[PDB]
């Protein structure tokens, strides 16, 4: 089955360097572009770097530009992130995310477990309505979010993505493009929005639905993740 | 002196050239079926003929209408000389490149595949144009005698023997020998292949012979005269020079006839257009 | 003679269909075409704004 | 003799059916549509030019979304094009390059293709892995496949060169039904809009309307001279058009049980390669072997326009489910989408 | 264009590059048709080269690769699918010399040799193969020689001179088969007698392909 296994991390002296290596199996690695997403301790998701299929295009975040470099080795189905001048703020759990781009595609469909990294001792802004809300089984909830810039492109596609993170687990894609449910996701979830205001509704809440919900925009790089909303039982 | 008849024939030749060369170029550029490697050399040759008929031949006819005198601009006389030399060398070396491509395809079909053929043909065309430009622009920087000192009363190519021999060797003699060798090899290979029909051998021999004879008759006299003159006190008369120059020009008219009239694709496209 | 038996059976079965007069079928086809002509982009070209295949 | 009696009975039945068809022909379509307003000169332009195929393109099909297109060529690659942005979506390497037909599932999840290999290969386009792989190989046909059409995500009807058609269950890969009765090679298929009926044209110069559930030939239609290459249902579903090597098209009505209109011109002496209607059915677009396609007035049989932009014969024709544009594929390995202008 | 649109464009460019590479790779392979009747001793020929539906056999010679398509098992009207092979470099036809006295199974008087001649005429005088060359193979040399020693060739060729000898009969058969070529000016037939030496047959096929390629190139130059 599809699987991503990250390796590298642990303790690193400030200003040091190390190469994080992710191994992909169960799918055609060469056909998928790759992203690195880091989540700081008790913080939201943050995009780090992106490398397209064939290494034809590479992008970095301004906080990452120059300091970290991303590469891929297709024959061995491996992804590498060489990090140098590691600042104290770089401590986080890093996940490797696959993404496939074509008409009707659902990028960010799979997320790796990721690895921990710790140290010794101009863009679209996404915001969410509330940090947490109460929940009970069988109830209906509606999380809301907004973006500084309208995500409705001239082509007619609204580039909004909803991700759900379980406690002690990596995030998973729920809805892509604000109107398409991710494959395998239960039909309970339903995303909607207009221009700049978006909402994810759950028809009937289940015990498993509790978790941290994140919103992402793919209109233009860097990819910004809004503050997570904690859905607590 | 049959001036009216000569002028009418020369104008008809100019019109026929211009029309046929432009038609060939339009057929290449318009019909997608002709977008193939072997047709790039033909397109370059057609472009050279179009330049000859548009820039060289009319100015040469105008100059000859007054005899050996020149009344045009000072810089325009150098421009005309450079254009004439460049276009003639480009046409000659384009014919040489076409012959070389045919020889490579016939003899090295295994190693001369489309991948190699495209690069080889493009390099040949580029080298042809570069060498023609170099030979045309050399007299402007080396030698003397470009124009008469009597108020630019005359307009002619540099007569320096040292430059003349080099230009003649690079422009015609070396490509002439290359063409002769490659076409002899092609004829031998074709005869061997047919031997392994009579109408067939006759067709191949007639094609090779007519091509070589047209090339020789059109070019060899003019280049021989131009090489002989600087070293001679012979002092060949101007009438022979004009006749040989206009034969070299008529090589431009004959080239499309040889390379497109007898080609199946070219004549079929012409008939379809008509 | 099995093939002949099958052929005759198929012919007898097919000949019993309640075929409709050609005039009536043509009338209904014409009515349907007239009704649905308004919704034909090819028959009635749509404005360039509504045409996805813009130049 | 029993054989003589059976032959006489068959001849009598043929006489009876032809007499009934003559009797029910109280009028003709030409007289009724004589006073209809002529469509006029239909002008279309090539909005998009899809290139990338390195060999003859033999079949193509439009998706239900009216945006994605599928094309098959003898080169060995099956290409899914994004018509709106002329962007390639998938390039499936075919095990056998001798493919003559292709199909696109109504839901777009599966793509079926076949040809001289006598095997219909079904490819899943929405697997978890980001590559297209064969999901099933329907084998059993004694001849080359000619047409493929998806009834649903699990049922597929295919016609082969063995003069028989077959309805297959994709999940099991077993021929659920076999349709027999055609004395010649079957060349094309066309599902009815209701999806319950279909009609198949054969090289015996005849078309046969079958029943999917009952696995039986409900009707037969004749009138062509040499060979039927293409067939298509009229949008209303009660009629279908047939193109033949006779260089003429014929419209048949199931209820009338006889030919309705004939489309022909002295300027065309080549057979019909493909046929398709517009959404309203007023325009009948037929591809011709003379390097161009023609548009006929389905009601008046007037040549409304000509779509001539292919250097070779038009091998496949298709109209989007919404009728916005019409795509044509020819042996020169170029697919062109044509649309009208105000 | 959006980021997703740019990624889709990049994917399309990658697909186009892969298609171009595959086309360049495939352009180096010689495509040959294979046809015959009565099995035409065809199994021996195919296994020599190698050492339902179409069967594709790939074999590499000293310096060239060859793809051979066996479509003889299709058993359907050639008119509807023969045109698919318009681009084949050459057509290999196989004939069993023993068919002269053999009677076709589907018939009771027509000889298998007559059916083979009819098939050869149909394939050769085809609008799709006017400029395509034919390589003719005569397989059953030994069995034909054994048969002619007792059965006269007049059983199949009443017009034959009646000379009961191997060499004259073989020459007559080859001449009769070659006479069917009504487009000699546009195509040629490379007849050959099959032998137990596989390398000889492969070398003959390679030489025929090389001759065809050379003639096609020369015709491209216009000398033909
Ligand atoms: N019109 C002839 C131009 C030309 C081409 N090649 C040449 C080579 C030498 C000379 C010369 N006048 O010496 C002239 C030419």
């Amino acid at each position: 089955d599809v699987q991503l296994v990250e390796s590298g991390g642990g303790l690193v002296q400030p200003g040091g360097s190390r190469k994080l290596s992710c191994s992909a199996s169960g799918f055609a690695f060469s056909s998928f572009g790759m992203h690195w997403v880091r989540q700081a301790p008790e913080k939201g998701l943050e995009w780090v770097a992106y490398i397209s299929s064939g290494s034809g295009t590479i992008y970095y975040a301004d906080t990452v530009k120059g300091r970290f470099t991303i590469s891929r080795d297709d024959p061995k189905n491996t992804l590498f992130l060489q990090m140098t001048s590691l600042r104290s703020e770089d401590t986080a759990m890093y996940y490797c995310v696959r993404s496939i781009y074509y008409y009707g595609s659902s990028p960010f469909d799979f997320w790796g477990q990721g690895t921990t990294l710790t140290v010794s001792s101009s863009d679209i802004v996404m915001t969410q309505a509330t940090s947490s809300v109460p929940v009970t089984p069988g109830e209906s909830v509606s999380i809301s979010c907004r973006s500084s810039k309208s995500l409705l492109h001239s082509n007619g596609n609204t580039y909004l993505y909803w991700f759900l993170q379980r406690p002690g687990q990596s995030p998973q894609l729920l809805i892509y493009r604000m109107s398409n449910l991710a494959s395998g996701v239960p039909d309970r979830f339903s995303g909607s929005g207009s221009g700049t205001a978006f909402t994810l509704t759950i028809s009937r809440l289940e015990a498993e639905d509790v978790g941290v919900y994140y919103c992402m925009q793919h209109l233009e790089y860097p990819l910004t993740f809004g503050a997570g909303t904690k859905l607590e039982l | 002196v049959f001036g009216v008849l000569i002028l009418t024939l020369l104008g008809f030749l100019v019109a026929a050239t211009f029309a046929w060369n432009l038609l060939v170029l339009a057929t290449i550029l318009r019909v997608r079926t002709f977008h193939r490697v072997p047709h790039n050399l033909v397109a370059s040759m057609a472009v050279s003929d179009v330049l000859v008929a548009a820039l060289v031949m009319p100015l040469s006819l105008v100059h000859e209408l007054s005899g050996r005198r020149w009344q045009l601009g000072r810089r325009l006389c150098q421009l005309w000389i450079a254009c004439d030399v460049l276009c003639c060398t480009a046409s000659i070396w384009n014919v040489t490149a076409i012959a070389l491509d045919r020889y490579w395809s016939i003899t090295r079909h295994m190693e001369y595949t489309l991948r190699t053929r495209k690069c080889v043909s493009n390099v040949m065309i580029a080298l042809t144009w570069a060498l023609s430009a170099v030979i045309s622009l050399a007299p402007l920087l080396f030698g003397w005698g470009e124009t008469y000192s009597e108020g630019s009363e005359e307009c002619q190519v540099s007569r320096e023997p040292s430059y003349a021999v080099f230009s003649t060797v690079g422009a015609f003699y070396l490509p002439l020998c290359v063409v002769l060798f490659v076409y002899w090899k092609i004829y031998k290979a074709a005869k061997f292949r047919v031997g392994s029909r009579e109408q067939k051998e006759q067709r191949a021999a007639l094609m090779v012979g007519i091509l070589i004879g047209v090339f020789v008759l059109c070019w060899i006299p003019f280049f021989l005269t131009e090489l002989i003159s600087p070293l001679c006190s012979c002092d060949i008369p101007a009438i022979w020079k004009s006749i040989f120059l206009w034969l070299g020009y008529s090589n431009s008219f004959f080239n499309p006839l040889i390379y497109t009239a007898f080609n199946k694709n070219y004549n079929s496209a012409f008939k379809n257009f008509f | 003679i099995a093939q002949a038996r099958k052929l005759v059976e198929q012919l007898k079965m097919e000949a019993n269909i309640d075929r409709i007069k050609v005039s009536k079928a043509a009338a209904d086809l014409m009515a349907y075409c007239e009704a649905h002509a308004k919704e034909d982009p090819l028959l009635t070209p749509v404005p360039a704004s509504e045409n996805p295949f813009r130049e | 003799s029993e054989l003589d009696q059976l032959r006489q009975e068959a001849e009598q039945l043929k006489n009876q059916i032809r007499d009934a068809r003559k009797a029910c022909a109280d009028a003709t379509l030409s007289q009724i549509t004589n006073n209809i307003d002529p469509v006029g000169r239909i002008q279309m332009r090539t909005r998009r030019t899809l290139r990338g195929h390195l060999a003859k393109i033999y079949a193509m099909h439009w998706g239900t979304d009216s945006r994605l297109l599928v094309s098959a060529s003898q080169d060995g690659k099956l290409i899914i094009w994004d018509s709106y942005t002329t962007n390639k979506v998938h390039a499936i390497p075919l095990r056998s390059s001798w493919v003559m037909t292709c199909a696109y599932a109504p839901s777009g999840n599966y793509v079926a293709c076949g040809g001289l290999d006598n095997i219909c290969s079904i490819y899943n386009l929405k697997t978890r892995e980001g590559n297209v792989r064969v999901s099933r190989e329907l084998a059993g046909h004694t001849g080359y496949l000619s047409c493929c059409r998806f009834l649903d995500d699990n049922q597929i009807v295919t016609s082969s060169g063995d003069t028989t058609c077959a309805l297959w269950d994709i999940e099991t890969g077993q021929q659920t039904t076999t349709f027999t009765g055609h004395t010649g090679d079957v060349m094309s298929l066309s599902l009815a809009p209701d999806t319950r009926l279909f009609v198949s044209g054969a090289c015996d110069a005849s078309a046969k309307l079958w029943d999917v559930r009952e696995g039986m030939c409900r009707q037969t239609f004749t009138g062509h001279e040499s060979d039927i290459n293409a067939i298509c249902f009229f949008p209303n579903g009660n009629a279908f058009a047939t193109g033949s090597d006779d260089a003429t098209c014929r419209l048949f009505d199931l209820r009338a049980d006889q030919e309705l209109m004939t489309y022909s011109h002295d300027n065309i002496i080549c057979g019909i390669t493909s046929v398709s209607f517009s959404k309203s059915g007023r325009l009948l677009l037929a591809g011709y072997d003379d390097f161009n396609c023609n548009v006929w007035d389905a009601l008046k049989a007037d040549r409304a326009g000509v779509l001539a932009g292919h250097d070779n014969r038009v091998s496949c024709l298709g109209v989007t489910d919404d009728g916005m544009a019409v795509a044509t594929g020819s042996w020169d390995s170029f697919l062109k989408i044509w649309n009208g202008s105000s | 264009l959006s980021a997703e649109d740019k990624a889709a464009v990049e994917r399309s460019k990658m697909i186009d590059r892969n298609l171009r590479e595959d086309g360049e790779k495939a352009a180096r392979e010689v495509k040959l048709l294979l046809l015959g009747a009565g099995e035409s001793g065809k199994n021996t020929i195919v296994k020599q080269m190698k050492i339902t539906g179409i069967v594709e056999t790939h074999f590499t010679f000293k310096d060239l690769h060859f793809k051979m398509f066996d479509v003889g098992a299709q058993r359907s009207e050639r008119k509807k699918w023969i045109h698919c092979f318009e681009g084949v470099t050459a057509i290999i036809f196989c004939v069993a010399l023993s068919d002269y006295d053999l009677v076709l199974a589907e018939d009771e008087e027509m000889n298998r040799m007559h059916a083979s001649m009819k098939l050869f005429d149909s394939i050769c005088n085809n609008k799709w193969f006017t400029d395509t060359s034919i390589i003719l193979f005569l397989n059953k040399k030994d069995l034909f020689e054994e048969k002619i020693k007792k059965s006269p060739l007049t059983i199949c060729y009443p017009e034959y001179a009646g000379s009961n000898t191997y060499e004259e009969a073989a020459a007559y058969i080859q001449c009769q088969f070659e006479d069917l070529n009504k487009r000699k000016d546009t195509k040629e037939i490379y007849t050959h007698f099959t032998c137990s030496t596989d390398t000889k047959n492969v070398q003959f096929v390679f030489d025929a392909v090389t001759d065809v390629i050379i003639k096609n190139n020369l015709k491209d130059c216009g000398l033909f």
